[PDB]
């Protein structure tokens, strides 16, 4: 059989793991609701790198629009779920 | 009032690549209607050569 | 009535019909003759008549 | 090969149960090795250690089935003082089937295997007694 | 195992040895020949039906040719079959006659001297 | 026991066979097959078959040239494999070498039936001919008899070669 | 038999085994096929020379001819497979199942 | 024996020349010196990439035409047979068949290289 | 492909088979096999596509391996007895290798994997040729050496072929794979009686060839390669589906149909030896082939499946090409049992 039926929870753990793998974000201060621009003190260029890391982790490309407006991990998780049509 | 005959739901049992599907063979695809698979874009890269300056 | 020639016309193909009938009659007469000679040869070999 | 078959079949029925059990274990181990070889060839196990594990599992299952069959068959034959009786082979076959059921952890498999192996072993004993030939030589 | 493949005097691709001419030919009203003609008629009917023609009336010349061809082949087929069976019987009898030790005719016993066990049904 | 030349040549034949059977790379496999063709030419030469040995060597040289071109065209990758660049290829190569050495020792020190029959050795000089006659080569006369005795063979061979040309044209047509 | 006969038969068995176990390249298996042909040529030539069978000296040439036909056939099929996939890997020939 | 000695001598002389070439002079090897030559600029890809063969069909035909050479080589000995009419018919039959195969491939554009 | 080239290739295939059948020299038999394979490879690729190319490659690899083993067995036989004539095969190892090579050529189990794959990958005409004409040469060679054959190996492979044919056919919705598994089982039946009587092998081969030709011609007439595409044929040509149903019943072995005759005669011949258990298992196993033939009959003839709107346009047109031998093939496949004693002319 193919890969297991990916759920919201696993998506969240993978997103959080990728984010704490980023050397410019302290792990303990990061939350699923932290805002990259204000809470994490990350600039626009930094955000582009985070989106590319998400692209590598989840194996699909996010256009310049779409990806640009994801400012915190929850929006990334929601976008990934909506693209993959995952409801659980 | 009339004899039962197979419908679409009955007919769809025989439409798969295999009978008695399993977890391994549930992803097998039936062959195309004509026996022509779509052509893969296996591009062959041309050789790149420096002709000069030496 | 038909829109097109429908090559087999109202009259039958006389060449093919004649060939078929001739083949059938030739085979029938050949079989009759062969059976007659076979009977004669069998009667001669065993000396019945 | 037929060397193992002759080694098993040369010993009389209700005598020397340990040697008969040893021969049956050898036959079962050979069968399990062949089965695992075909299974590995047609279904690659994705890892060398996993292939070793599958080979060991199949071989041990077959060897245990053979050992149990031979041991209980010979023990019944010598206890009842009734050699050349198919019931001993039936008992051995059902014991081997229950061994298979315990080995796969399944009650239905155990019951079906008991019944079918017992019947097959009894049939084999009847064939030995009456001279039934699986592969008859051409006679006419 | 081939019983008749290499029998002495056999001509490779003859289909009808001269020895076969000493046997009575099958009668033209042989029921086997009639069955072959029935097979040819069935072939003609199926030919009519497959081509979407009136099954019974479409081609009488074609149906006649079908029946005639089947009968013609069947006649020679029957001749060869009868020849083969005659050969088998001839060889059997010759072998029995030439090996008297293997086929003994032992003494006949009447039922008044043979002891048969009686099994009651009750 | 006389100089063991034929035995050494046959051992090198087996070694080249193991070399290309381990399948390291097509470039290397062709080299092994060339070495095998050379030693086989030598083995046949040592038995009186000069023409056949030279012919098979020439044929396999041409075949391996075509194979080299085809390997460069269709059977390459960034890092071609050698007999020590991969555990699978090295394992197959070492296993073949050890099987050959085991069989040689087994048949040389003992007199045993490997699979078919037994063999004690003594060198292949023993079964030779001591035949004393002729202004001609018997092998040459036999091969030349293809044009007087082998008419049927010539017919079927020529037809098969013409059909092979037609067949390769049909196969590579594509569309 | 002498040692040379066993060596040639061992070479044939090794080439057959080589053909049976595929790695990745199709061309390697074709090479194993040619190796079997060469081994058969050598064995037949040795047997025919040893027994002084004069008219049998021409069979190995016929064997070589049909070996060449077989190799040409295999190479053509390889050309077609490579044109389809850009690679001669046997892993790509998996469209048809049992 | 003599031919084996000749082969050994020639191979030994070539090997000794290579050995002298590699052990006599002064060696100063460094990475730039040993890099691949492409007219002064670094190569783009690898030389191990597939290299297309435009004459692939002629190469396969060479395999078949090469085996007819092995069939024609015994001809000098075949001319000594008593039945010269059968042999001459068979020699011409083989050569006519070989010319027909060339004529077929020529007319079907099999000799043209792929573009 | 040029029609002239196609006709030349077909004649070369048949010439290789006839050379196998008429030769007395092992070298000529091997040459016949080589010629047959060389001409057969392009016929499989007549309609060029990746599936046809894959089928041709697999076929070539299998048959080239088989011919290599064939030649090695011949050479071993020559070594132990300087004989080129096709006879009792004086060496047992050579006979074992010869049996395995011929089994590989025929597609008998264990070496049966290639047949379903090559049959599914080629066209119905190529499948017809592959499953009918390509059985003649290996079977003829096996018939000529039947005395030296080892019953234990041949019977093992025959029983395995019957079992695997039934089990594999049980799982198929593609018609070509069903035909291939049916072919495997019938090859098993053919080779089971070979050590006892070659006339029965010939009779079974002829009856199987007739039924296979009828089935393939019916499938070509109604252009169906899947079960669902065959389920539409009733709404276009019901007579074709009825004839196919009767032929499928005949293939199953049900009396009074002609299909039953080879199985009956083989069972009788095997009981003329001692051989009681083997025919019983063979019949019980052929019940599986009967099962999937019956499933095909349910899908195509005994029930009516839903159709599509565009079939109305097809109703207006007739079949252009006509197969002249199809009625005779159907009649021979169905109504031939009363002529059973005519098998005496086969020996
Ligand atoms: C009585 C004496 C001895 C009798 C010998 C004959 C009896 C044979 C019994 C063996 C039965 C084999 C099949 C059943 C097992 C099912 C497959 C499996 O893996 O499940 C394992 C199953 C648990 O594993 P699992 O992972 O849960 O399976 C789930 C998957 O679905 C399962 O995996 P999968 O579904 O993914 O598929 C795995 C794969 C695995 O494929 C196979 O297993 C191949 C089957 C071949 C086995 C037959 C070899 C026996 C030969 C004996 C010769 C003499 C020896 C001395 O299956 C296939 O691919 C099928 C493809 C079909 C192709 C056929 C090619 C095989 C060649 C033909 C047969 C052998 C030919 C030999 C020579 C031929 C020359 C003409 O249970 C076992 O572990 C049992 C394994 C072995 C037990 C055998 C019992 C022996 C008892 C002997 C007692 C001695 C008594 C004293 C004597 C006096
Ligand atoms: C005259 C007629 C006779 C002619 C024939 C005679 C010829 C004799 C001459 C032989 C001379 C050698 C010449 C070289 C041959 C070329 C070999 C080659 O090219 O390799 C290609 C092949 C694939 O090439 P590749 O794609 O580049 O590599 C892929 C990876 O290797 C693998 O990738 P992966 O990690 O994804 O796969 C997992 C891994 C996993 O591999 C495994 O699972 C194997 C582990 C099995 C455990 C071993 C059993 C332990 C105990 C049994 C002991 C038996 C007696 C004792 C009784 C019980 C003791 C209490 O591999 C596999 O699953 C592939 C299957 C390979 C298994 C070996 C196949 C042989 C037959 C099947 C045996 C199955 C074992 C069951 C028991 C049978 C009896 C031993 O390589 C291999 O499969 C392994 C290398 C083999 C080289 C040495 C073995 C040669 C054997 C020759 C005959 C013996
Ligand atoms: C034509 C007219 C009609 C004919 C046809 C119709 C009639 C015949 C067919 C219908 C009946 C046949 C069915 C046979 C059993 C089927 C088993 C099954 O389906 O497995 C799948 C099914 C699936 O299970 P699973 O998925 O593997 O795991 C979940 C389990 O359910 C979870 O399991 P659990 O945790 O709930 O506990 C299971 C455990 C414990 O079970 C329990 O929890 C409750 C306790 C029940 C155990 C009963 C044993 C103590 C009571 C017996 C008292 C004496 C017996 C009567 C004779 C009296 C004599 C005067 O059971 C065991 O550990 C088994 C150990 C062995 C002890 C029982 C076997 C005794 C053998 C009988 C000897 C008879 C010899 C002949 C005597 C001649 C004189 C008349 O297994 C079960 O759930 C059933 C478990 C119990 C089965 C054993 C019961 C034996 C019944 C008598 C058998 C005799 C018929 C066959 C004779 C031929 C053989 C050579
Ligand atoms: C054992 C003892 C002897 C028995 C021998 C064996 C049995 C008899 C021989 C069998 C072969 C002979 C016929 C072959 C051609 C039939 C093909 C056909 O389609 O027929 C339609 C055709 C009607 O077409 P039409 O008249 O042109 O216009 C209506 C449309 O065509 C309307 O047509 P449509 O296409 O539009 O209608 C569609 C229909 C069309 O589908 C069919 O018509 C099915 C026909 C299939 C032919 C059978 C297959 C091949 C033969 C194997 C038989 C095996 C028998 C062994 C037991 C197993 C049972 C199967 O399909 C369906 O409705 C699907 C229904 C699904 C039912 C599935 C059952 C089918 C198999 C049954 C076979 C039973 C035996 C033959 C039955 C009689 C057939 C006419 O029937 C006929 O009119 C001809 C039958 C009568 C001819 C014989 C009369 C001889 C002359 C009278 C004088 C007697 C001389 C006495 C001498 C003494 C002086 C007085
Ligand atoms: C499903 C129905 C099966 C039908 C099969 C086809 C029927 C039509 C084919 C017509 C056959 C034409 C051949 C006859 C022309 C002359 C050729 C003749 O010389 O061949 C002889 C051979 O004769 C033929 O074999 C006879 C063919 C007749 C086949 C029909 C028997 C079918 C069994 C019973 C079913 C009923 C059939 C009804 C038909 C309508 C040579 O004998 P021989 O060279 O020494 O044997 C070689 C094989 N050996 C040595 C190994 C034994
Ligand atoms: C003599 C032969 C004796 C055979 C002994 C075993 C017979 C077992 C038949 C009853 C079926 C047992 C059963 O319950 O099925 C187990 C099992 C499948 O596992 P599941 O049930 O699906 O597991 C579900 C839990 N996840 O069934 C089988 O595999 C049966 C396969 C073996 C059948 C026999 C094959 C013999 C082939 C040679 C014939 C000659
Ligand atoms: C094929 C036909 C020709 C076959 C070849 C035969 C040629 C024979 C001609 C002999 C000429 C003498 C060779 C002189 C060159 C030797 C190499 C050389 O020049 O290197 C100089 C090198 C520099 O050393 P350093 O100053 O310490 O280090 C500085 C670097 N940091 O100096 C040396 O090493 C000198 C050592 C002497 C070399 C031995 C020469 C003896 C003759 C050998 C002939 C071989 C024939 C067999
Ligand atoms: C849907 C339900 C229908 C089930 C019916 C199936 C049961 C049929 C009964 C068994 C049939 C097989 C018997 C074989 C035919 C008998 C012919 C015969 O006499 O052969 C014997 C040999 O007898 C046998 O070999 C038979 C052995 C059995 C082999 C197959 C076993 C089949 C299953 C056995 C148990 C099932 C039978 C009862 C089932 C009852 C209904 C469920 C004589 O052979 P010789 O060797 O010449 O004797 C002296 C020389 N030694
Ligand atoms: C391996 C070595 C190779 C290295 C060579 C690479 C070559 C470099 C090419 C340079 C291209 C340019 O200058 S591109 C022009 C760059 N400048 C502008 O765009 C003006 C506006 N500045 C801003 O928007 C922010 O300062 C910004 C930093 C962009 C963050 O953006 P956010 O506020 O939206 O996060």
């Amino acid at each position: 059989s193919d890969a297991p039926p990916l759920t919201l929870e696993a998506i969240k753990d993978r997103v959080l793991y990728v984010l704490k793998l980023y050397d410019k974000i302290d792990p303990e201060k990061l939350s699923v609701n932290s805002h990259f621009m204000k809470d994490l003190g990350l600039d626009s260029l930094d955000q582009v790198e985070i989106i590319m890391a998400m692209e590598d982790e989840f194996g699909f490309e996010i256009p310049d629009i779409d990806a640009e407006k994801l400012m915190c991990p929850q929006e990334i998780v929601d976008y990934i779920a909506d693209k993959k049509d995952v409801y659980e | 009032a009339r004899q039962w005959q197979p419908d679409v739901e009955w007919a769809e049992q025989f439409g798969g690549a295999v009978m008695y599907p399993t977890k391994e063979t549930a992803h097998w695809k039936p062959p195309p209607w004509n026996d022509v698979d779509p052509p893969k874009d296996t591009l062959v890269s041309n050789l790149t050569l420096n002709f000069g300056p030496q | 009535k038909f829109y097109i020639r429908e090559p087999p016309h109202g009259s039958p193909d006389w060449l093919k019909v004649g060939l078929t009938l001739g083949t059938s009659v030739f085979l029938w007469i050949y079989l009759i003759k062969q059976h007659k000679e076979d009977v004669l040869e069998y009667k001669r070999r065993n000396g019945l008549e | 090969a037929k060397t193992l078959l002759h080694k098993y079949s040369d010993i009389p029925e209700g005598t020397e149960c340990h040697r008969k059990a040893y021969a049956s274990t050898s036959i079962g181990g050979a069968t399990g090795l062949i089965v695992s070889a075909y299974s590995i060839a047609l279904k690659p196990p994705a890892s060398f250690l996993e292939g070793v594990a599958r080979t060991g599992r199949y071989t041990f299952t077959s060897a245990a089935i053979g050992a149990i069959f031979g041991l209980t068959s010979c023990i019944s034959a010598q206890v009842r003082e009734k050699p050349d009786d198919p019931l001993n082979y039936f008992i051995g076959g059902c014991a081997g089937g229950l061994t298979l059921g315990a080995r796969t952890r399944s009650y239905g498999i155990g019951a079906a295997a008991c019944a079918y192996m017992g019947l097959t072993a009894a049939l084999v004993k009847m064939g030995q007694l009456e001279g039934w030939q699986v592969f008859a030589e051409p006679k006419v | 195992m081939t019983m008749m493949s290499g029998r002495p005097g056999r001509v490779p691709l003859q289909f009808l040895p001269n020895e076969a001419r000493s046997l009575p030919p099958p009668k033209l009203t042989d029921p086997r020949l009639v069955y072959m003609g029935f097979l040819g008629y069935c072939s003609g009917l199926i030919d009519n039906a497959i081509r979407r023609r009136p099954v019974v009336s479409a081609g009488l010349h074609r149906q006649l040719l079908y029946v005639t061809s089947f009968v013609f082949f069947g006649y020679y087929l029957l001749k060869r079959q009868d020849y083969m069976y005659a050969l088998r019987d001839h060889d059997m009898f010759a072998y029995v006659k030439s090996h008297p030790e293997d086929f003994p005719e032992k003494d006949k016993k009447t039922y008044g001297e043979i002891l048969e066990e009686f099994h009651p049904v009750r | 026991m006389t100089m063991y030349i034929a035995f050494i040549l046959s051992t090198i034949f087996v070694i080249g066979f193991v070399g290309f059977s381990s399948k390291p790379s097509p470039i290397y496999g062709g080299l092994g097959l060339i070495v095998s063709g050379g030693v086989g030419c030598g083995i046949v030469l040592n038995f009186g078959g000069s023409f056949l040995g030279l012919m098979v060597f020439l044929i396999y040289l041409g075949g391996m040239l075509v194979v080299f071109g085809y390997t460069t065209a269709m059977a390459t990758e960034m890092y071609p494999e050698v007999w020590v660049s991969n555990k699978t290829v090295f394992g197959a190569f070492v296993s073949g070498l050890m099987m050959e050495f085991c069989m040689v020792y087994y048949a040389l020190k003992e007199e045993e039936v490997e699979i078919i029959f037994k063999f004690n050795g003594l060198g292949d000089w023993v079964i030779y001919d001591t035949g004393d006659s002729g202004f001609f080569s018997e092998e040459a006369m036999g091969i030349a008899a293809l044009y007087s005795y082998g008419t049927w063979l010539v017919i079927v061979t020529g037809w098969s070669l013409l059909i092979g040309v037609v067949v390769i044209m049909e196969i590579t047509r594509g569309n | 038999m002498p040692l040379v006969y066993m060596n040639i038969i061992m070479a044939f068995a090794i080439a057959l085994a080589g053909l049976l176990m595929y790695r990745s390249h199709l061309m390697s298996s074709l090479l194993c096929l040619e190796g079997m042909m060469l081994s058969l040529f050598i064995m037949s030539t040795l047997i025919i020379l040893n027994t002084h069978f004069t008219l049998a000296n021409m069979m190995p040439i016929i064997l070589l001819v049909f070996a060449a036909c077989e190799a040409a056939l295999g190479l053509s099929l390889l050309v077609m497979v490579s044109n389809t996939y850009g690679t001669d890997y046997v892993q790509n020939l998996n469209l048809l199942q049992c | 024996m003599n031919i084996m000695l000749t082969l050994l001598t020639n191979v030994t002389l070539a090997s000794l020349l290579v050995l002298i070439a590699f052990w006599l002079p002064q060696l100063n090897a460094y990475s730039e010196k040993t890099s691949p030559y492409e007219c002064g600029f670094d190569p783009m890809g690898s030389a191990r990439l597939p290299f297309s063969m435009k004459f692939f069909l002629v190469a396969i035909t060479f395999l078949l035409f090469d085996l007819e050479i092995a069939l024609l080589l015994p001809l000098p000995w075949a001319s000594q047979t008593n039945n010269l009419k059968t042999m001459l018919t068979m020699a011409l039959f083989l050569l006519i068949l070989l010319a027909a195969s060339l004529a077929y491939e020529w007319t079907q554009k099999g000799l043209e290289w792929a573009e | 492909m040029n029609p002239i080239i196609y006709t030349t290739l077909i004649m070369t295939v048949m010439s290789g088979t006839m050379l196998v059948m008429i030769s007395s020299h092992w070298l000529l038999i091997w040459i016949g096999f080589e010629m047959n394979l060389l001409a057969m490879i392009p016929v499989l690729m007549k309609n060029f596509n990746p599936r046809a190319t894959e089928a041709a490659t697999k076929y070539f690899l299998t048959q080239a391996t088989a011919s290599m083993m064939l030649m090695m067995a011949i050479i071993i036989n020559l070594l132990y007895s300087g004989q080129w004539t096709i006879t009792k095969m004086f060496n047992p190892v050579a006979m074992t290798m010869m049996t395995m090579a011929l089994a590989m050529k025929l597609g008998l189990s264990p070496f049966h994997f290639w047949v379903p794959e090559v049959t599914q990958g080629i066209s119905l005409q190529a499948g017809l040729l592959l499953l009918t004409w390509q059985k003649l040469a290996p079977l003829s060679v096996l018939c000529q050496i039947s005395q030296s054959i080892n019953p234990n190996l041949m019977l093992t492979m025959a029983m395995l072929s019957i079992l695997i044919g039934g089990w594999g056919g049980l799982n198929q919705t593609q018609l070509r794979k069903i035909m291939a598994y049916s072919s495997i089982a019938h090859m098993g039946w053919m080779t089971a009686v070979l050590p006892y009587n070659t006339t029965m092998t010939i009779l079974n081969l002829l009856i199987y060839i007739t039924m296979t030709l009828a089935m393939f011609m019916l499938l070509i007439h109604s252009s169906a390669t899947t079960t669902l595409s065959l389920s539409h044929t009733w709404n276009k040509m019901p007579v074709i589906t009825s004839l196919m149903m009767v032929t499928l019943l005949s293939m199953g072995g049900l009396p009074p149909l002609s299909g039953f005759m080879p199985k009956w005669m083989i069972i009788q011949e095997m009981t003329k030896n001692e051989s009681i258990i083997m025919p019983t298992l063979m019949a019980m196993t052929a019940l599986l082939n009967l099962y999937f033939y019956m499933r095909l009959a349910y899908s195509s003839s005994l029930t009516m499946f839903p159709s599509t709107n565009n079939m109305k346009m097809k109703w207006q047109f007739e079949h252009t090409k006509q197969m002249k031998l199809l009625p005779t093939m159907i009649v021979l496949s169905t109504l031939v049992l009363p002529m059973t004693p005519a098998l005496s002319s086969l020996n």
